[PDB]
């Protein structure tokens, strides 16, 4: 039962200096693969492409074949994966999809080309994907994901200004200049496409430098519009760079992950509980020591406490905030303030 | 639901012995020391706190309905729930040890004893030494 | 009385996942119509687009002032917009005045151009309005508006100082370069206004490379303008993106939306209530329970207890701080100190 | 004005009992319980503090007279207190229930009463459940 | 005595409706000015410009140096400024030193010119100049010169790495190819100062397109060179930017003004009472009520209050900040703490 | 023992003016030698560089040697450097490696070529190296790594995800068109690796103008790339931006220098008192006052002891932050409310 | 210079008069109320802890020193004080009213009394009603 | 380690003399004012709560196993305790002065005495005054 595991760790959750080794070897293989796959295009270096390439995806076939067996069954090491279905379950997942998708795509390819025709022609394009099978966690796309998701009010406003901008810009200099000759005889802006491919490349700051206005009132409309505009579609850089940097600035204001075990706890023993109440003959009722009327009250109870136990555990989540301190103060001052008026009313007893 | 309404509504009666139309920390430190549990005056603040939509202070019979009618069993709940599990999980394969989980369950936070975690035991999957899916717990209490 | 609830509920404050879906119709509509007004000017398809557009164009008529005949009542739904003159005020907002201008002016056109002609060289250009149609509530333009009302200063700076570098920089190079003939025949740099030119196209990262100064004089202030001033005119691309950064940082430290209910309703009474003194034969009197020498001092204290509620509530829709920390363990340490004071009275009695 | 600053003079002669040129949160409490309110010793701070601007916690004549004449009846007022009414409001209409609204202001914050209530509602619009335009109450209390 | 301080508010310090028009008006003949300036060197446009800027000039002179006359008195309002060396040391400051050169020069180059030549070809770069004459107080550069140095580290360092990225990579890149042929007939690559040329052209991301590498090995180095130091050539844009939004932040979490009295009035009393003492036949021993071995103490503690009073100010300008709270906190627990033992003191007396 | 302390803050610390003055002179002397190896490729200043360059290059050669033969004693000066091996253990650091080579290979190539030949191929990358030689404790690369080092994550993310998209954006434009002629005759894309040229000029917003696709859909291919991926090659500009913005942010929250000093004492204290317990010979056992089962739980306390106070220590190098406000509010509530119960308990005694 | 660290070591003695090598808050008030001050628990450690640069909470011979030594007549020192002097200003053109300056400073903060007001005021330039050039003040405190 | 986990059972039943499976602020106060130290009701939290990785504010076998066992002879603590001579450094030369070094050493943090002291420079490098090479001292109570 520790093979499944250690092999499963060493695949899919890689940890220490042993594992990043071979994932950085996996992908310099895809790298070189990569690379001579680009060389088949040279008309200089085409034959040797051709036989080394083939060669090559023959035996990572078989490799990266080899390797998803295995980890159709590392993962079957987990509770979530078991069984047959369960194992189905972990093939559905994308990534397993895309991998079964190149190895198999590659098979038949390669084996239906066997006797520089399409079969490079779509190998070229198969050894593209397996870029995708160096990060397994995923990590780097859910991070991503959210934290545009999170932004996706600024990034919608953002882009909608630009793109009405380059309409708008893009419109008015076709308007201004669609006679104009350029210094060689070839009439630049013929008809609004050639206009808005301008704009696409002059908002995004490249400047191909093929088609530039040349009327004056043409300058003038360039001159204002990249003055106002490419501060718009360069802005989203500035929005999700800002962000990651928040986000990582909030994970050294993290708690103590001991500081979260026993709201945990709580939250499991109320959990429980609330589901025992709804078996009569359960014992869990041995914990108040036949009653008839006080069912309700209790069955009550424990719902509330489940609440403000779910509530303090997803609390004890999120990193510190002014919302702790602002409560755990009005909490104390309450526990002092109860102290004080239990004194004063002891000591007015005693007294009179 | 007619029959809901007027159940619940007998359950704030027997809340509210006092005559009004709420209910203030004061009797629900009643009836909780009525039973047997002395409770600080802090977690009862928790409790009501956290009913009330109003910030109030006090629960109403539209709040305290809201609350007793909030479905409980969802998605949401059972993901928390779940997520609660992976603290007491080593190598978060889904299992964990029977002696483990009984420690765990005993000793901290809210106490149970030890009848009623010998129930919850005995009312899963228990294999082996670890092998405690708590999958099957997630799910025999999240099924309403 | 639901009917135009739900209607406008429907057109104009969008959710769910059966109204999102109508209005990306509609844009989708408007995006096919632009790229068939494209087409017009492409001379391949040019006698299908002059055709099909112009179907669209009646009937998109139709269809939006249907719409809008319909907005102008479930519109009247609301109690700001009522009656003629409230309906009067709804076509006053400025989104409704694109709209009405849109649609009668695309009919005029239309029904004057029946008998490629002025006609479609206006609704070139009336087909682009209707980009401003998807957003009602007008959101996007709002957030621009106020985070670009708040960093008003620095992006005033930041324009004035890239614009005083634009300006020296062009006349510089102009000075350095006004007779070097480029590799080809043809002087460059005839005049100033080149220079701005290549100046404002420089600045903005742009590089069309028609206008590269020669002389190696222009080379050198070329390079340093070229260091210095570009991470100004690209600079308000970082101000606004972490102003927004932040501002979406605010949205999740906003109070629970009940902790602000108490304060209103306070607020609303005192205020009735500073009102209703105003009468002295009201009825107000009687929460003090015939009286000449107290009008006075009670009318002064309404309007203190006004202001402090006012305060209270304006500070109850702000996001947490430091001066709310600030404040409350001043105000619990005083109501302590008070507690502790009046204990101390009360045993000093009773001793003495 | 003259006849203003003079009663105004007549007004601050009346809350400083004491013999000084000052008020303080001492001599404010006593004319408070005067008239049987039974303040405490936090909102009686909160009065005073916003009232005088050199945070000597004293209110002197010349920042009472800024306070006593700031006119309250302008735009910014206006729009603070239209605004709170939307808290109230299902569906943004500007139309709030008679009986909600008879509920949340009777039950809610400084407590009014029966009397005080019905004659705030007698002095507006009121067509049937709902339809209680509370631009009718902003405008009627914002008139001066 | 108030005619003086209002012209001066109307020149000096800008505020309300009716000076920020004059202001833009101003503004709006200087870029006119400009735009006349600009024509000058256009072929077609010239006599007419070199009349209109001409008696331009001449107005514009007239008008500066009135409002100079003027503003040296407005200022003489002020009480730094008062009496003839103080005026003196009003014309002392930048922007009038510019401005006194500008009039007077003006006027002698057009005196001089008098009876297309050396005057116009001073006056087109005079007239530059007077767009510094638009902000008086000078609080833009105030605040890019502050932002800028307190982030001098990290601009220093981004800068360095740059320009040794560039060196290196300039180098590289003209070692790799200067004999390669461009498609033309023209080695582009002749020196080290054409690589230095491209280098900065590329490093900007301007990419004029006169000079690119044809070697592979060229383009392998500019591919890597690009992708790795431009984010540091354009990096700065993001610190300032970020600087700018957060300083703006902090402008939302000032002390209200009235809550820096008392320490300023403290401050005052207690400075002037430290300068008092020195002199023993003064009234300040008053305060204690001859003493002969007392005066030292009392010498002392004058010298600890002042310096507390300072900190206490100092801290009383500064945001709401976490040492705030952390210090605040302190202080009313020891207090209370002092009350109870107090309370404690007088029980066990009473008990005792 | 004066002498070298002060020459090695001379030389390795520099602080005040008197020195900066002294490092500026270094600088320039080496940025003019850098400019006179430029001019050595100018075909026209040719024969004056080969000698003036030579010259500058033994005088430099003799200035830096002796310099550095001095900072091998100044060093000497520490604690840490001190000795033979010590010395060696300086020449170990990389900045001093650095100089050693460029000396001594300085040395050997001058004095091998005295008889524009590959002594001169050699100097012009020597004399590249010196610009190293300026920033001597490396504070600027630390601040570097260091910032990059807490940003891993985020840019491997978007370097990954950029190289991604460039990869099959630049895929997919190749087999868009690979044999539409330009506008004059020469194929484009006549291979792949164009193609990735064409990708990483354009995904860097540089635009060089060479390569620009032809077919129309290569155009709407390059318009959705450029507008998708160019917020991500140009993105960590702004992370690496607000990272230095924060940092700095914090550099003003810093406790004073001298709120560290008793908990450094005390962290010394109890780890000598730690290692003293070990020798039960020792005196520390006279703090308690043979004792033969009591030498255990001494043992342990002590090893208590120092944990805490390391863990003291740790945190009062921090800024400031919330959980020293969330800890020292718990604490001094826990101080009051023990003083509270301590109170009551005397109370109860008396009473009783 | 001798005489002035043997003067800051009889003032120290003097301060100090529990046999001992440092002083403390306790000292320190004692000291005070010698003279009938009457000062609180709070502005006392206010006092100490800015004198100290150890943290220790109590004040050695060196740290005294080092602060009795401090020169607060600077460029720093005397750009504070006038900054703090056009809070009090109105246009800022560097003119307080004698009255309103008066008034300022008897009124607030560390109260003066007549005696010493009427006496700073007489050592500088009164012309009339304002006019009342606090850069004289700060030229007259800042000379040493 | 079986003669170490032995070892350190009878710790810690020495340390509970109550009958139970941990250790709480309550014995471990007992214990300490057994050898006459009057601490404080803070310090012993501080020290409780530093042991413990399960928030649960008492310390179990294991628990208290893990840290026994850490071994603080390591690069970071190293590290750690040469920083902290640093402060104590004028030129960072790697020398404190012998008289300065006892002086910070004696009157600071957790007071040591004249023996203790005396001790710790008699077992170091003490060429003259100054000198005191602390690399030496970190390297002798950093070598386990
Ligand atoms: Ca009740
Ligand atoms: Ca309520
Ligand atoms: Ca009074
Ligand atoms: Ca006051
Ligand atoms: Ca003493
Ligand atoms: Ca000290
Ligand atoms: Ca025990
Ligand atoms: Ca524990």
């Amino acid at each position: 039962t520790h093979v499944q595991g250690r092999v499963y760790n060493f695949l899919e959750r890689p940890t220490g200096w042993k594992c990043f080794v071979y994932h950085f070897a996996v992908f310099l293989i895809v790298l070189v693969c990569l690379i001579f796959s680009v060389l088949s295009t040279i008309e200089q270096y085409a034959a040797l492409a051709t036989g080394t390439l083939f060669w090559m995806e023959i035996v990572l076939v078989v490799f990266f074949g080899t390797e998803y067996v295995v980890r159709l069954w590392s993962a079957g090491c987990r509770s979530k994966y078991v069984g047959l279905w369960g194992r189905l379950r972990f093939a559905r997942k994308p990534i397993s999809i895309i991998d079964l998708i190149v190895v198999v795509a590659s098979m038949v390819v390669l084996c239906v080309g066997s006797k520089a025709t399409s079969a490079i022609r779509g190998i070229r394009f198969l050894q593209i994907l397996r870029m995708l099978h160096v990060d397994r966690q995923g990590g780097t796309w859910r991070l991503l994901g959210s934290v545009v998701f999170i932004h996706r009010q600024e990034l919608i406003t953002t882009l909608y200004i630009g793109f009405l901008g380059l309409i708008f810009s893009s419109y008015f200099v076709y308007l201004a200049e669609k006679d104009a000759v350029n210094e060689s005889g070839r009439v630049e802006f013929g008809s609004y496409a050639d206009a808005l491919w301008w704009g696409v490349v002059t908002v995004t700051t490249i400047g191909y430098g093929d088609k530039v206005p040349q009327t004056w009132v043409g300058k003038t409309i360039a001159s204002c519009f990249s003055v106002f505009a490419i501060s718009f579609f360069a802005l989203p850089a500035g929005i999700l760079g800002s962000g990651f940097a928040l986000k990582v600035q909030q994970k050294q204001r993290q708690k103590h992950f001991n500081r979260q075990i026993p709201a945990a706890a709580s939250l499991i023993q109320t959990a429980w509980r609330c589901y025992a109440a709804e078996n009569p003959d359960s014992s869990t009722w041995k914990i108040y020591i036949l009653r008839e009327h006080h069912r309700a009250t209790i069955k009550v109870i424990r719902r509330m406490q489940y609440f403000v136990a779910k509530k303090k555990f997803q609390q004890a989540r999120k990193p510190y905030d002014v919302r702790d301190v602002i409560e755990q103060y009005s909490q104390g001052h309450l526990n002092l303030m109860v102290r004080i008026k239990e004194l004063q009313r002891r000591l007015d007893q005693s007294i009179g | 639901t007619e029959e809901q309404i007027a159940e619940f509504k007998e359950a704030f009666s027997l809340f509210d012995k006092d005559g009004d139309g709420t209910i203030t920390t004061k009797e629900l430190g009643t009836v909780m020391r009525s039973l047997g549990q002395n409770p600080t005056e802090a977690e009862l603040q928790d409790m009501i706190n956290e009913v009330d939509a109003d910030g109030n202070g006090t629960i109403d019979f539209p709040e305290f309905l809201t609350m007793m009618a909030r479905k409980m069993k969802d998605t949401d709940s059972e993901e928390e729930i779940r997520e609660a599990f992976r603290v007491f999980d080593k190598d978060g394969n889904g299992y964990i040890s029977a002696a483990e989980l009984r420690h765990v369950m005993t000793n901290l936070g809210e106490k149970l004893t030890d009848e009623e975690v010998d129930e919850m035991i005995r009312e899963a999957d228990i294999d082996g030494d670890g092998q405690v899916n708590y999958e099957e717990f997630v799910q025999m209490m999240t099924a309403k």
